[PDB]
């Protein structure tokens, strides 16, 4: 249920470095990226979204930001080092995910938002970002990296997790019971690796009767432990 | 070895492990149907089990895999060996291993060094997070201990697997003291059943208590066998720290 | 629907217009205009545009007029009515050229054209013969044109081109040929070709009609037939060689991929550049086994069967892989032979490649294709031929003036 | 460092009038920066020697725009700048070197300006010898004339809280004034040479949408003529108009500045 807005997307990210006859001739030129953000997060609905772009080209995966609070506060010199390979590594693809004394912070954070905005460099290299909530980050980010468009994560539209589900299930065996209106309609803020866990405990609770055949019964015990399990706690 | 006849009593759990650590060993056909991918490993909290490792090594030597741990207990530290390339070249090399810290189950200066090495696992699970060299590489954790708060906090069952595994099966306490009863000289009138069965509340580590806690009674009167009476008066001689 | 939901602009008629000199460039805008049929600007810019250049640049620019008037029978025929009967041989030759290619079903135009071609010594009707049964032959077993194109294979001028343009019009007329044939035309011309073995490129033009003659068999033996009178002396075994590239349209015969495996170590240096240049024709369909590695060894040659053997298609990004290391070479052969299947390859990838091949450029063959891929930059028979028949350009500058007539575009 | 590689400026730039409606102060310091250069001979024959430069911090505002303003509008050749955020780092010492080769091909480019950018990344005093040796070397090599004295003095900082800059400024620095903040008229003129683009239609009064606009930077009101013919080239169209992106622009500037 997200073939359009994908395409809208791949064609806002993709018109950079390809079909550059209305790219540069009509001046486009929107050097600045994207920011992405999903409600469940995982980084898995969004590496599923961004994974279009990685089928050919170069990617760079920085996930977290860790790395600054775990030692002392040497500041944004390794992102001086990612800008500086990402200028000698122009045809690639930036990409930050798990974006989470105070005088500090600040300081660095106003460095980073200068350096993120890159006043003193054109388009090279295109820049998303990805957090758990765009909510909990300063809103002063949103101009540098998003100047173009931003997109939220949509609702269970009976089309994406159908989509995903008949990819996942394309060689697969199962039986003629298992519907699956109630399965796309009845599951809510799931990511693929949810309905992938769901479909693979499915087969492996399956196979402990030697049945290459998976039920419809045997796929609901199976969701009976992850709908448990998030409920727990 | 540690063999199946040195191990049990956790047959429903092996039952259970066998396609967790077994899946990509005798059946690994199944990734077309089922879908599934290498997970970080698994962990058993609780009381000592007198055998954590035992599994691990039994499972490990039914495999016909190698045990390389890494804080390195028993000269296996420097042996292999920034310390922390050498680990993930020999992971390489051997595909089939199984990780278990044995030697790890002053606030200042131990936690300095053992956050050193918690900081070493931890850029390893990050290594391991990004990329991937070969197949059959699975960290396992302990919590047996009481100073284990780092494995059994960072991982709540979100992401890994879990085990609640404060009654194993009573097998942890009647059968694999039968197994350590086995190993030394033993006669043929005793009873384990009612002296393994009558040891409630205190612990799980019932056995290495009764057993090297009985030791220095068959060490006093040094009976050619071990009687159970010497096993009675280890019950008492392990519940009075209790 | 072409002139109404599409528009281009006149940047490439004002730069690829602007730029032309040294007699080349004003080839490649023969090359834009030619081929251009929205805007028909350059057309009326005057006189004198077709003077300027040369004897191969008047056959072009005598044949864009032609090219660009596919439609409005009556138009093209009050717009190239003014080239005929001219004062020049290659205006006119050019302007019944322009009339063989604004049609293909009128054949109006035959009798004017082949009522003075009957001279058999030297006349403008040679020229008036290149274009006329060139294009006539695009225009179409016709049997009239090809017993009156006997006295023409019967005559083997000097000029290559008219055996060029004749085994090439005969051939298109009988591609799709049910089981081949073996009749006494082209046994006519085998003979013919086996009475002197002299100027080789009938040996390389000729066996280029008979191979589509060939056309069409499903079970013929014809090749076999030709393995036992054909084979002879390397030049008639190249001929040999070149029916065995149009004897492999395509089934299960794994033997000819061991076997060419086996010969693919050949001594000779062109029956492995046009038998092997038949990997493209052949597994056409499963383009999962094309890419090999090629590229790897010494046989710059090879590097250029599979330059070549790239093809048409929608272009993936092993293709154009392919182009990177084959687009940088010292020898003017296969760095201008790199643009062409290059901008064939992929018809929008096409600016930055174009700035690479400005960037290692900076002679004027390089610049006139470089110019050529910046304008055609952006599984029948007809698309097949002219470009089969253009794996012969590393030669004399002759065929730059039936390489703006191709027919392999639409 | 990145400092040597991105120390060289080129690549002209946003032009003279899209001043942040500085009127007198662009002429308080355009009299030190372009007319010195437009006439050598009157400054040394009407009297002793050039002045030496300005100085502006407080507010941000456009700052570090300005200065590239004056590397775009330089008419013989663009000075090259330096910043400050560049010598605090680990590994200390290469700092001598550093400024002894920035300014030796100061001394290779015939004496040529040399700005300094971010003066407070290395400045207040208020452990901290090797900050005292880089910014007192620093200054012992911006006094004193051995190199030059006359060429250029300029520090565009945020915070003025430098002790020692600020006692060691009356030496050889002046002009302590303020950054004079863009005023509600100052953008019509950005517009108005901003309106050099693609064809405008003459509709769009400069003065309403750039009284519109509170509280703006020099590159934010660069990001928004670049989302004037952003947006006004997506929908497709030839021309455009303040109708078809006044909700982009008072939402880009109210949604993104409450």
């Amino acid at each position: 249920g997200l073939d359009n807005q994908i395409q809208e997307i791949k064609e806002s990210v993709e018109l950079p470095l390809t079909h550059p006859e209305y790219y540069e001739e009509m001046g486009i030129k929107p050097p600045k990226g994207v920011i992405l953000y999903g409600p469940p997060g995982t980084g898995k609905t969004l590496l599923a979204k961004a994974v279009a772009n990685q089928t050919s080209a170069t990617f760079l995966r920085v996930v977290g930001s860790e790395l600054i609070q775990k030692y002392l506060g040497d500041g944004p010199k390794l992102v001086r080092e990612l800008f500086r390979v990402a200028e000698e590594h122009a045809p690639s693809i930036v990409f930050i995910d798990e974006i989470d004394g105070e005088r500090e912070i600040q300081r660095t954070m106003l460095e980073l938002l200068n350096q993120l905005d890159g006043f003193d460099s054109r388009g090279d290299v295109k820049v998303i970002m990805a957090t758990n909530r765009i909510e909990t980050l300063d809103p002063a980010l949103i101009r540098p990296g998003r100047i173009d468009r931003k997109i939220e994560f949509p609702l269970p539209d009976e089309k994406t997790k159908k989509r995903i589900f008949q990819i996942h299930t394309s060689r697969m065996t199962l039986a003629d019971d298992v519907t699956l209106d109630d399965l796309i309609m009845a599951k809510d803020d799931l990511s693929g690796a949810d309905i992938k866990a769901i479909c693979t405990e499915a087969g492996l609770m399956a196979l402990r009767e030697r049945r290459m055949k998976v039920t419809n019964e045997d796929f609901k015990k199976s969701k009976e432990n992850v709908l448990y399990k998030k409920q727990e706690g | 070895d540690s063999t199946y006849e040195m191990i049990g009593g956790l047959d429903k759990q092996i039952k259970e492990i066998k396609e967790v650590i077994e899946l990509p060993v005798k059946h690994p056909e199944l990734f077309e149907a089922l879908g599934i991918a290498q997970p970080k490993g698994v962990l058993l909290y609780g009381p000592p089990g007198t055998g954590k490792t035992l599994l691990a090594r039994a499972v490990a030597h039914h495999t016909d895999c190698t045990f390389i741990r890494v804080s390195g207990s028993e000269l296996v530290q420097k042996f292999i060996g920034r310390m922390v390339r050498e680990l993930f070249v020999m992971a390489r090399e051997h595909a089939p291993s199984i990780i278990f810290m044995d030697e790890i189950d002053r606030l200042e200066g131990g936690s300095g060094g053992d956050s050193e090495v918690q900081r070493t696992m931890l850029e390893l699970l990050n290594q391991l997070d990004g990329f991937e060299a070969t197949k059959n590489i699975k960290v396992i954790m302990a919590t047996n201990r009481i100073d284990i708060l780092d494995s059994a906090l960072l991982r709540p069952g979100r992401i890994d697997r879990k085990i609640e595994f404060p009654p194993p099966n009573e097998e942890a306490r009647l059968d694999i003291l039968k197994i350590h009863s086995r190993k030394m000289n033993l006669t043929r009138g005793i009873n384990l059943r009612k002296i393994a069965e009558l040891m409630p509340g205190a612990s799980g580590a019932e056995v290495k208590g009764v057993c090297t806690e009985a030791g220095m009674y068959a060490l006093r009167e040094r009976r050619v066998h071990v009687t159970q009476e010497d096993f009675e008066m280890a019950v008492a001689k392990v519940m009075q720290k209790d | 629907d072409d002139i109404y939901k599409t528009h281009l602009e006149n940047n490439r008629f004002g730069g690829s217009g602007s730029q032309v000199d040294s007699a080349r460039m004003n080839l490649a805008s023969s090359f834009v205009n030619g081929f251009v049929n929205q805007d028909k600007l350059l057309t009326d810019d005057g006189n004198k545009w077709l003077y300027k250049n040369k004897d191969h640049g008047m056959l072009s620019a005598a044949a864009s007029l032609g090219m660009i008037l596919l439609w409005d029978v009556d138009g093209g025929l009050t717009q190239i009515d003014k080239y005929l009967y001219s004062s020049e041989d290659y205006i006119k030759s050019g302007a019944l050229l322009a009339c063989g290619i604004v049609n293909s079903g009128v054949r109006n135009e035959c009798d004017p054209a082949l009522a003075l071609l009957s001279d058999y010594v030297l006349h403008n009707s040679n020229t008036m013969r290149l274009g006329s049964i060139f294009g006539l032959g695009l225009a179409y077993n016709r049997e009239d044109v090809l017993t009156l194109l006997l006295p023409v294979m019967g005559d083997s001028k000097s000029s290559m081109e008219v055996a060029g343009v004749t085994a090439l019009a005969c051939g298109m007329i009988a591609v799709g040929s049910c089981n081949g044939d073996v009749t006494s035309t082209i046994l006519q011309t085998i003979m013919e070709k086996s009475e002197t073995e002299l100027k080789d490129t009938y040996a390389r033009w000729l066996p280029l009609g008979l191979g589509l003659n060939h056309l069409g068999k499903g079970e013929a033996i014809e090749a076999i037939l030709a393995a036992l009178e054909v084979v002879s002396e390397p030049f008639r075994s190249f001929a040999n060689t070149l029916v065995d590239v149009c004897a492999y349209a395509g089934s299960g015969n794994v033997l000819k991929v061991q076997q060419l495996l086996h010969i693919c170590s050949e001594h000779f240096d062109s029956k492995e550049k046009e038998e092997d240049k038949d990997k493209k024709e052949k597994k056409d369909k499963d383009k999962k086994e094309a890419p090999a590695d090629m590229g790897a060894h010494q046989g710059v040659a090879v590097l250029g069967i599979a330059l070549i053997a790239m093809g048409e298609e929608i272009g993936a990004e092993m293709a154009l892989r392919t182009f990177g290391h084959l687009l940088r070479y010292g020898e003017p052969t296969l760095r201008r032979a790199v643009p062409l299947a290059l901008a064939l390859i992929s018809v929008s990838h096409d600016a930055d490649p174009e700035v690479s091949y400005n960037s290692i450029f900076a002679a004027r063959l390089a610049a006139m294709l470089r110019q050529l891929a910046q304008y055609h930059a952006k599984k029948g028979t007809l698309t097949l031929c002219p470009y089969h028949s253009d794996r012969q350009l590393m030669s004399q500058v002759a065929v730059a003036g039936l390489l703006t007539v191709l027919v392999s575009f639409l | 460092p990145t400092v040597t590689m991105m120390q060289v400026e080129e690549k002209p730039d946003v032009t003279y009038s899209d001043v942040g409606g500085c009127k007198e102060q662009i002429e308080k310091l355009r009299e030190v920066v372009e007319t010195p250069l437009l006439h050598p001979e009157r400054f040394v024959n009407l009297g002793i020697e050039p002045p030496k430069g300005v100085l502006l911090f407080g507010p941000p505002g456009t700052g570090k725009t300005l200065c590239a303003r004056a590397v775009a509008n330089r008419t013989d050749a663009c000075f090259i700048r330096v910043i400050g955020s560049e010598l605090v780092q680990k590994y200390v010492g290469e700092g001598a070197r550093m400024v002894r080769e920035l300014f030796e091909m100061a001394r290779t480019k015939k004496a040529c300006l040399i700005f300094f950018d971010e003066i407070d990344a290395i400045g207040g005093a208020r452990g901290d010898n090797e900050v005292q040796r880089t910014m007192l070397e620093l200054i012992n090599q911006l006094d004193g004339f051995d190199p030059r004295g006359n060429i250029k003095v300029l520090m565009a900082t945020n915070r003025p809280d430098t002790l020692d800059p600020a006692l060691m400024r009356p030496g050889r620095l002046d002009r302590k004034i303020e950054f004079s903040l863009p005023d509600l008229e100052g953008r019509t003129h950005i517009f108005k040479i901003h309106a050099r683009s693609m064809s405008v239609e003459r509709d769009i009064r400069f003065e309403l949408l750039a009284r519109l606009c509170p509280n703006s930077t020099g590159a934010e009101i660069r990001s928004v003529c670049t989302e004037a013919g952003m947006f006004a080239i997506r929908a497709r169209r030839k021309i455009a108009t303040e109708k078809d992106f006044l909700e982009a622009v008072n939402k880009v500037i109210k949604s993104y500045a409450k």
